[PDB]
RNA sequence: GCGGGGUGGAGCAGUCAGGUAGCUCGUCGGGCUCAUAACCCGAAGGUCGUAGGUUCAAAUCCUGCCCCCGCAACCA
RNA sequence: GGAGGUAUGACAA
C-alpha cells in the first residue's frame, strides 16, 4: 500500500502511517504537513495522487525491513565487539543499567519460579 | 368424601412438624409436614414451615369438605401455635385445642444424655 | 430453534445440561418445558406483543394471557 | 419387549430386569474365577504333584464348560458427550436490533419496530 | 461504632431539578471528588430521557427507585456452627442508599460507550421495572422469602 | 515352562467394550498461624515399559522384545 | 447475697 504494508483503511491518516514501522506521531505529521495532505481524512479517501505524494514522501525516510537491518546491525555489533551492553543483550538482561535483583521481566521474559 | 367434623393432629417434633387432619374417628383425611414441603434440616423445625404445612393439609381437608376441627397438639416442637393459626388461617373453624403429649408414670429408661 | 425437538428423553437432559455451562449467548426458543429450565433462561422476549421482560414463572403468566 | 402400564412403570419393570441379570452375569463370573484360579494354582505346581496336577485338568473341563454358558453382558448404549465453548469471547452488546419490522408479503405486520439488546 | 448511631450529613438540592435525591445520585455516581464530571454525566443523562421519553427525568427517576428500591433485606447472622442469613426490613434511608447503589453499578456494567447513555438506559429499564437493577432487588426479596423461616429472629 | 505385572514422586483407575489421560496421598510456590501441624489457593510432574503392526485415530486391539514379582523345573 | 436438691511448643538463662 505505501511501504509494503496494508495501512488500515478505516482510520486517519496521521495514525494510519503510524502502522508502518519506522513512522510514529511526529513523524507521521511531518510527511503529511510536507505533502499537503489533511490529517483528518480517512485513507480511505485518499486519492491516488495523495497516495502516491505520501508513498513519494515515506521512500525519503529509512522504513520497514530497511530499518529493521538497521537497527539489528548495531545490535549485531556491539554483541561482536564483546562489549558489556553486547552481553546484556546475548543474555536477555536489561543493557541500560536497571536493576535486576527484582523485575527485569520484559528481557527475561516470564517468571521460572524454579 | 365428605365430612363435617373432624380432629388435626400437630405432630410437632425438635426436628420436623407432621400435621394429619382426620375425622373425629381418627380416619385420616390429609396430612402434610415440613419435610414434603421441600424443606430440610433445621428448617423443618421453624414455625414458618409447621405453617406451610398446616396450610397445605388444611387445603386439602377442605377440598374434601371439612368445616370445623378440633386440635390436639404433641411434642415439643416451636411450631405448635404457627400451625394452629394457620388452621385458622387458611378456612377451618378450630373449636377446641388440647395437648396430649404422653407422659410416663414413673416407665421405660430414656436414651443416654448426649454427651459423654 | 427448537434444539431438543426430535431428540430422545436422555440426549434431550444432556443437551440442556450442557448448555447451561456454554460461556456464551444462548438465543433459545423451545416449547418444551424442562429444556428451558436446565439452560436457566435470564430475559424472555414475548411475541407478538414485543416484551423484553427478565425471565421468571411469570412466563406462565404470559402464556396463560 | 412389551410392558403394561405407563412409561414409569416400564422404567421401573426395565431397571429392575438389568438390575437382576447385572447380577447374575456377576456371579457367573466368581464361579468362573474359582475355577480359574484353582486351574492355575495346579498348572503351577510341581510334576511331582499327581494328584492336584489330575484335578487341574479335571476342574479345566469344568472351567471351559462354564466359560462358554457364561452370558454376555449387553453392551449399555452409550450417551452423548457434548463440550461446546467458544472460541472468542463475548461482548457486553452481542446483538444490536433496533426498529426492525418485517411481514411476508401479502401477510400481515409480524412486528413493528421491534427494538432490542 | 460503639457509642450509637451519628449524625447523617444533609445533602442540598440539585440546582436545576431542586432534588436531593438527584444529588446522591451525583455523589454515587462521582470518581475521585470530580463532581463536575459527576454533574454533568446525570444531566445528560435525564436530557437522554427527556429525548426517548416525553415524560419528566426526575419523575422517570423516581418511578426507577420504586422498582429497584428493596424491601426485605437478608442479614447474615451467626449461630454456633451454622451461618445463615435472617430476613431484615430495609429502612428507608438504607433503601435509597441501595437504590442509588444498584442503578450506579448495573450502569456502569451496561454496553453503551458513554456512561449517561449507560445511565439514562439503565435508568428507564428500571423504570418499565426491568434490566439488572430490578435484577437485583427481585434476587434480594428472593433471598429472604427463601430464610422467612428466621423471621421470628 | 505356568501365571501376574509395566500409566505423573509412590499407590491405583482407565485396558474387556478404539476416539477425551485421570483419582488418592505426596512434591513445589503462595496463603492462614507468634511458629509447626492441619487447612485454603495455585503449579508442576506421564505422550501410558520399549519397537513394530491394525485402524480415520491405540494407553486400550495384535505381535515381539527387555525388565520386576509369586510358582515349577521331576515323580516308585 | 450465701447454702444441700435437680493438635503441638529444644535446653540453660
Ligand atoms: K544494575
Ligand atoms: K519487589
Ligand atoms: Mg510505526
Ligand atoms: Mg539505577
Ligand atoms: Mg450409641
Amino acid at each position: 500500500r505505501i511501504a509494503g504494508v496494508d495501512i488500515p483503511r478505516d482510520k486517519r491518516v496521521v495514525v494510519s502511517l503510524t502502522y508502518i514501522y519506522g513512522i510514529g506521531n511526529t513523524t507521521a505529521k511531518k510527511v503529511l504537513a510536507n505533502v499537503g495532505v489533511s490529517e483528518d481524512v480517512r485513507v480511505r479517501d485518499l486519492t491516488n495522487e495523495q497516495t502516491d505524494a505520501i508513498r513519494a514522501e515515506i521512500d525519503k525516510l529509512k522504513v520497514e525491513g530497511d530499518l529493521r537491518r538497521e537497527v539489528n546491525l548495531n545490535i549485531k555489533r556491539l554483541m561482536e565487539i564483546g562489549s558489556y551492553r553486547g552481553i546484556r543483550h546475548r543474555r536477555g538482561l536489561p543493557t541500560r543499567g536497571q536493576n535486576t535483583k527484582n523485575n527485569a521481566r520484559t528481557r527475561k521474559g516470564p517468571t521460572k519460579t524454579v | 368424601k365428605n365430612i363435617e367434623s373432624g380432629v388435626a393432629h400437630i405432630h410437632s417434633t425438635f426436628n420436623n412438624t407432621i400435621v394429619m387432619i382426620t375425622d373425629t374417628h381418627g380416619n385420616a383425611l390429609a396430612w402434610s409436614s415440613a419435610g414434603s414441603l421441600g424443606f430440610k434440616g433445621s428448617k423443618k423445625s421453624t414455625p414458618f414451615a409447621a405453617q406451610m404445612a398446616a396450610e397445605a393439609a388444611t387445603k386439602v381437608a377442605m377440598e374434601h369438605g371439612l368445616k370445623t376441627v378440633d386440635v390436639t397438639v404433641k411434642g415439643p416442637g416451636s411450631g405448635r401455635e404457627a400451625a394452629i393459626r394457620s388452621l385458622q388461617a387458611t378456612g377451618l373453624e378450630v373449636t377446641a385445642i388440647r395437648d396430649v403429649t404422653p407422659v410416663p408414670h414413673x416407665g421405660c429408661r430414656p436414651p443416654k444424655r448426649r454427651r459423654v | 430453534d427448537q434444539p431438543t425437538n426430535h431428540l430422545d428423553p436422555e440426549t434431550q437432559s444432556i443437551i440442556g445440561a450442557n448448555f447451561n455451562l456454554f460461556e456464551g449467548t444462548i438465543i433459545v426458543v423451545s416449547h418444551n418445558p424442562s429444556f428451558v429450565e436446565q439452560i436457566g433462561i435470564n430475559r424472555m422476549l414475548i411475541l407478538p406483543s414485543g416484551n423484553i421482560d427478565n425471565y421468571s414463572p411469570e412466563l406462565l403468566e404470559y402464556y396463560s394471557n | 419387549s412389551i410392558y403394561e402400564g405407563d412409561y414409569y412403570t416400564y422404567k421401573k419393570k426395565y431397571s429392575e430386569n438389568q438390575l437382576l441379570r447385572e447380577k447374575m452375569i456377576i456371579q457367573q463370573e466368581k464361579e468362573v474365577k474359582e475355577l480359574a484360579t484353582f486351574v492355575q494354582k495346579a498348572k503351577q505346581a510341581s510334576q511331582t504333584n499327581h494328584a492336584l496336577k489330575r484335578m487341574g485338568l479335571e476342574r479345566a473341563i469344568r472351567l471351559d464348560k462354564k466359560k462358554k454358558n457364561l452370558t454376555k453382558r449387553d453392551k449399555v448404549y452409550k450417551r452423548v458427550k457434548m463440550d461446546i465453548k467458544p472460541n472468542r469471547e463475548v461482548a457486553r452488546t452481542p446483538l444490536k436490533v433496533e426498529n426492525v419490522t418485517f411481514h411476508y408479503p401479502g401477510h400481515p405486520i409480524l412486528y413493528k419496530d421491534l427494538s432490542f439488546q | 461504632p460503639r457509642k450509637g448511631p451519628v449524625a447523617k450529613r444533609d445533602v442540598l438540592p440539585d440546582p436545576i431539578y431542586n432534588s436531593k435525591l438527584v444529588t446522591r445520585l451525583i455523589n454515587r455516581v462521582m470518581v475521585d471528588g470530580k463532581r463536575g464530571i459527576a454533574a454533568n454525566i446525570i444531566y445528560n443523562s435525564f436530557d437522554i430521557i427527556k429525548e426517548s421519553t416525553g415524560n419528566d427525568p426526575l419523575e422517570v427517576f423516581e418511578q426507577a427507585m420504586k422498582n429497584v428500591m428493596p424491601v426485605l433485606e437478608v442479614k447474615a447472622r451467626r449461630v454456633g456452627g451454622s451461618n445463615y442469613q435472617v430476613p431484615v426490613e430495609v429502612r428507608p434511608e438504607r433503601r435509597t442508599t441501595l437504590g442509588l447503589r444498584w442503578v450506579v453499578n448495573y450502569a456502569r456494567l451496561r454496553g453503551e460507550h458513554t456512561m449517561e447513555e449507560r445511565l439514562a438506559k439503565e435508568i428507564m429499564d428500571a423504570a418499565n421495572n426491568t434490566g439488572a437493577s430490578v435484577k437485583k432487588r427481585e434476587d434480594t426479596h428472593k433471598m429472604a422469602d427463601a430464610n422467612r423461616a428466621f423471621a421470628h429472629y
